[PDB]
This record gives C-alpha cells, sequence and structure tokens, in this order.
RNA sequence: GAUGUUGGAUCAGGACACCCAAAUGGUGCAGCCGCUAUUAAAGGUUCGUUUGUUCAACGAUUAAAGUCCUACGUGAUCUGAG
RNA sequence: AUGUAUUUUUAAGAGAUAGUCUAAAAAGGUACAGCUUUUUAGAAACGGAUACAACCUUGACUAGAGAGUAAAUCUUAAUACUACCAUAGUAGGCCUAAAAGCAGCCAUCAAUUGAGAAAGCGUUAAAGCUCAACAAAUUCACCAACAUAAUCCCAAAAACUAAUA
C-alpha cells in the first residue's frame, strides 16, 4: 500500500496534479562535489600553488 | 590553511555568548514571566506528576488510575509533592531535578477504591506434564485531579 | 583438565603510578572493601559459586563491606574477575548512635552519615 | 597462453603486464612465454 | 504402528570439470590433419547383434554419438528379466 | 586463622543405574567424523549467536502505559623495469674428433684507464649474441598473487553533522 504512494518521474516532468499539490522540498541526502570549471576565478585564484614547476620542463 | 573538504571541520561555528549577558538576560526574563505569573495571564496549566513510581501528565477536572492500594479515606483531598514540570500557553517552569514545593502545588482527591478485573497468568511447558494456572487481582485507586496552583514568587 | 589455578604474586605488586592513577594513598592502606557482584556465577566452576555464597555476595549489583585484612583478600583473589572492589571512604568520620537512622552509601564508594536534614 | 599461479619472466625479453585486472606476461621474441595469471 | 529396493519404458529439471556447433592463444603449427590451453551452457548428443544387466565388446553410421547430479530422478504412470 | 551456615549421625523411603555437546588432558582411527573410550570443568533463556539443545549474557516470584544496565548487531585487504657500451697475450696449459670464456681436470696470471683466463644462451669446433669494467648519469623500489556443482542470487542499502554514544 505505501509502495502506491511513491512515485518516480525519470526527467523533470510531472503532471500539473502532482506538481500543483506538492508540499515540501527535502534537503539533498549527498553533497555533490564541483567539477574544476565551476569554481569563480576569485576562488582559483586565492587557492596557493603548491609547488613550484621547473621552466626547461614541458607541459 | 586553505579550504580543502576536510581541513574544514564539518559543522556550522559555535556562537556562545558572554556569560555576564546571560545572567542579566535570565534576571530580565524570570522576571518577565514572574510578572505574568503575578497578574494572572496564564490559561490553563498542565503538570508532570511523580506518583506511586510513575510519571503523569495532570491537569485540572481530569482522572488517573493509581495500581495500588493508598491508606485515605474516600473522598478526601491529597496534596501532590513531587512535581517535574508545569507548563502553560506562553511559559514553562522546569525542575532540577524536581520544582519547589512554595513555587508550585497541585491537589487531587481519590475518587474511588476498586479490586482490578481478573488477571489470567499461566505458565506451561512442553510435555513436561507441567500447568500452572493464577489468576490476579490487583488494589486499584482512582484519582480526580482538582487544582492546579502557582505562586507569583520566582528569581 | 581443568583447574583451580594460581596467581603468581608479582601481580598484586603494585608500580608507583598506580597510586596517582586509581588514587590510592601510598602511604596508608585503607581499612574496608565495598564489594559488588558485577558478573554471573552460572557457567563458572562450582568452587567461585561457593566463594560468592560465603562472601554474602548472592545477588549481583548490591553492595557488600567486608574487612581489608589478608584471610578475606584470598577468597576476593580466587572471585576477582566476577566483582568490583572499592574502598570504602569516611568524609565525616565513623557513625554513631544517633546517626544510624540517617545513613547513606554513595556511588563514590562513600558512606554519608548525616543525610537529608530536615 | 596459460594459466598459472606464479607468473616468472622466462628470458630477458618478457614484459609484465597488467590488463583486465589480470597479470600476463607478454614476450615478442618467443610466444611460448606467455602466461596469464589466475 | 513399512522412507517398497537393480536395470529398462516415458518425461526430463539442473551443473560445466564442453563431446559437437561458436570465437580465439601456444606449438616440436608450411597447408591438411593434429596435440594442448582460454572464453562460451539457447540447442543437440543415433540405430543394431549378445547379455536382466548399467559397464564392456562388436556391426553400421553421424557435427557429435560428453562427464555427472537429481531418494544410484522418475513403480498412488508402466515393466519385473534380475 | 578467616569469611560464612553448613555438615555428620539416627529412623523411614524411593526413583535412577540405555546421556548429549563445549573447553582441557590423553588414547583408538585417517594428527576423519554430528566417531568411539576414560579423567577434570561447564551447560541445557521467554535475552543474544538471523534460524539454533549443549557457545555467550543472566539466574529466577505477582502487578505497573516506570527506570538503569548485560551479551550482542559484523568489520580486515591486493601493482612497472631504464641506459650505454664492449680491444688485448690467448683458440693459458692438459686432455681430446675437435675442447677455443662456455665436455671435464688444473691454473687464475698478466696490456690498457677501463674491461672474469668468464655468469648467461649459442656453435661439431669455430662464428656470434648478452652480462659483469670504465666512461655518462640519475634512484623509487624489491621479498608480489592461487579453478569449480548440480531447483533460483540471497535483507535493502551505505564512506561523515561530533560516540566511552
Ligand atoms: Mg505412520
Ligand atoms: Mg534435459
Ligand atoms: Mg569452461
Ligand atoms: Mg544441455
Ligand atoms: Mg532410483
Ligand atoms: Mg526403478
Ligand atoms: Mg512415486
Ligand atoms: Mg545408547
Ligand atoms: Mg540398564
Ligand atoms: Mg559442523
Ligand atoms: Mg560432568
Ligand atoms: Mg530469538
Ligand atoms: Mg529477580
Ligand atoms: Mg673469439
Ligand atoms: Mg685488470
Ligand atoms: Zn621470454
Amino acid at each position: 500500500t505505501m509502495m502506491q504512494r511513491l512515485h518516480l518521474f525519470p526527467d523533470e516532468d510531472i503532471p500539473e496534479d502532482i506538481l500543483k499539490n506538492l508540499v515540501e522540498e527535502l534537503p539533498q541526502p549527498r553533497k555533490v562535489p564541483r567539477r574544476l570549471d565551476e569554481y569563480t576565478q576569485e576562488e582559483i585564484e586565492a587557492f596557493p600553488r603548491v609547488w613550484s614547476p621547473p621552466e626547461d620542463y614541458r607541459l | 590553511v586553505p579550504k580543502t573538504s576536510l581541513g574544514s571541520p564539518p559543522w556550522p561555528d559555535i556562537v556562545l555568548p558572554d556569560p555576564v549577558e546571560e545572567t542579566r538576560h535570565h534576571a530580565e526574563v524570570v522576571g518577565q514571566v514572574n510578572e505574568l505569573i503575578a497578574a494572572g495571564r496564564y490559561g490553563r496549566l498542565f503538570a508532570v506528576v511523580h506518583f506511586a513510581g510513575h510519571q503523569w501528565k495532570v491537569t485540572a477536572e481530569d482522572l488517573i488510575l493509581i495500581e495500588n492500594e493508598l491508606d485515605v479515606a474516600c473522598g478526601e483531598r491529597i496534596r501532590l509533592e513531587k512535581v517535574l514540570l508545569v507548563g502553560a500557553d506562553n511559559f514553562t517552569l522546569l525542575g532540577k531535578p524536581l520544582l519547589g514545593k512554595e513555587l508550585v502545588r497541585v491537589e487531587a482527591t481519590v475518587i474511588e477504591k476498586t479490586e482490578s478485573w481478573p488477571k489470567i497468568n499461566m505458565k506451561f511447558q512442553k510435555r513436561k506434564n507441567y500447568q500452572r494456572k493464577r489468576i490476579t487481582v490487583n488494589p486499584q485507586t482512582v484519582l480526580r485531579i482538582n487544582s492546579i496552583e502557582i505562586a507569583p514568587c520566582l528569581c | 583438565k581443568f583447574t583451580r589455578s594460581r596467581i603468581p604474586d608479582k601481580v598484586f605488586q603494585p608500580s608507583p603510578e598506580d597510586h596517582e592513577k586509581y588514587g590510592g594513598d601510598p602511604q596508608y592502606p585503607h581499612k574496608l572493601h565495598i564489594v559488588t557482584r558485577i558478573k554471573s556465577t552460572k557457567r563458572r566452576p562450582y568452587w567461585e559459586k561457593d566463594i560468592i555464597k560465603m562472601l554474602g555476595l548472592e545477588k549481583a549489583h548490591t553492595p557488600q563491606v567486608h574487612k581489608n585484612i589478608p584471610s578475606v583478600n584470598a577468597k576476593l583473589k580466587v572471585v576477582k574477575h566476577l566483582i568490583r572492589i572499592k574502598p570504602l571512604k569516611l568524609p565525616q568520620g565513623l557513625p554513631t548512635e544517633e546517626d544510624m537512622a540517617n545513613t547513606c552509601l554513595k556511588s563514590n564508594g562513600e558512606l554519608v552519615v548525616r543525610w537529608l536534614l530536615n | 597462453f596459460k594459466t598459472k599461479g606464479v607468473l616468472k619472466k622466462r628470458c630477458r625479453d618478457c614484459y609484465l603486464v597488467k590488463r583486465r585486472g589480470r597479470w600476463f606476461i607478454y614476450c615478442k621474441t618467443n610466444p611460448k612465454h606467455k602466461q596469464r595469471q589466475m
């Protein structure tokens, strides 16, 4: 019976009916990490460059 | 110390007020609630009582069933003493771990002295030929709770 | 076979830091034991059940008081893994007649002679 | 190939590589030295 | 105060420690056969002469005529030669 | 001695005398049994080991719509090998068809700055490949692992808001 009260949707598309009757938004259990491109230039510039690379090495 | 997902302890930082401001603030708050008690603004009180080995939630006009015989004439007025909680819509008094006598008072009446309905208790054993059947009757006492009064003195 | 075993003396020679650790006084040993029974006498050999009947330890989690003389100490040693032992302390001294009704024994292992005035 | 418990290079030309989460011995000079750890 | 016991008949469920079919490594693999090893269980895996016989020999073939387990599968379905 | 209350006798009585496993000491067997044979301990929870006779926590009554605890929830892991180069007496004697470092015995010498009278393969014997020696550099390691069964896998899941819970 309680299995009947669960509604699962593959993407975000939901009938107007179910959208209209939703009370409350639950918090995400896991904290999703950022990628590399997400970081503000402020934040990247703000982070220390840990080692000093040699010049003659090709990268 | 740059920010890595570890080096920062995973929880909100703790903000704890200064003891002085807290002593002032407490003196003040207690003062105010005290003014509410003196004023008579508490609508209806409920209390948490400790009686005959249990804890109960009690309000005027209510009823409880105590599980043993007390020696009291029927109809006498008892004053319950150990009181854990007192509460009202706007405020609540909490004992550590008991509320002082002068602060609150709760008075009940004993209504009914009764013997409980028969409780059937029977032990049994597989093919040992062992049965024991015993019926239990327990003296019980019903209490009407009359009044919860709360005095102005709080400091 | 299974046996009554033994405890070699080295076990019972305390190091200097054990005084600091359990808060015993290095100069003066203490007079009375408060012995409580923590564990069951079932599944244990009969002679231990005996020792526990003599010590008066019959039911668990009730304290008992005993002398610190060697004779009692021996038996305690036999059952030492079933019991809890703590030194009895008397901050207010020894209880007299008037105080007999007012005695109380706190979990510090501490006897209070004057308990709940008025 | 051979399924073996213990791989050992048979000559100087056996090189030892990890593929598909196994250890193989590959040899270009002789194929008969090929082995695969189980 | 009974779990009726060999071999067949019928109908087969499963394992993979593949006998065939399917991809491949190695060869003392030129090719044709081979001999070994790896991965793969959807499907196959014959008809006879003699023995109660499974086993075995022998005739003839097949891409092959696997090794096993299931109360040595299966008797309130059958047969009793043993 | 000491901590406790138990023990011996006298008078009456029976059942019972076809045991199991767990730990320990041994026998026998296959240093095999849910195997058998003795000796010393334990056990036979309505709580844990999911399920459970023997393991572990506990011993016990009758009521309570109170409390504190006990044993216990099931986690642990495992990787590479790299340069560059190679003449000398002399195929040292001895044997041996040949014997040339490299079939075996003997010797282990001495040029070069540096190269074993040679550790590998190789050849009938040669021939030929590499290792050890400088020269050039850089250095980080080494103690590696193990196929499968018969109806249909066997809670679902999970890196984390603080636990002597
Ligand atoms: Mg029957
Ligand atoms: Mg079939
Ligand atoms: Mg296979
Ligand atoms: Mg098949
Ligand atoms: Mg059969
Ligand atoms: Mg049959
Ligand atoms: Mg049948
Ligand atoms: Mg028997
Ligand atoms: Mg008998
Ligand atoms: Mg077993
Ligand atoms: Mg015994
Ligand atoms: Mg259970
Ligand atoms: Mg009890
Ligand atoms: Mg030469
Ligand atoms: Mg030299
Ligand atoms: Zn090779």
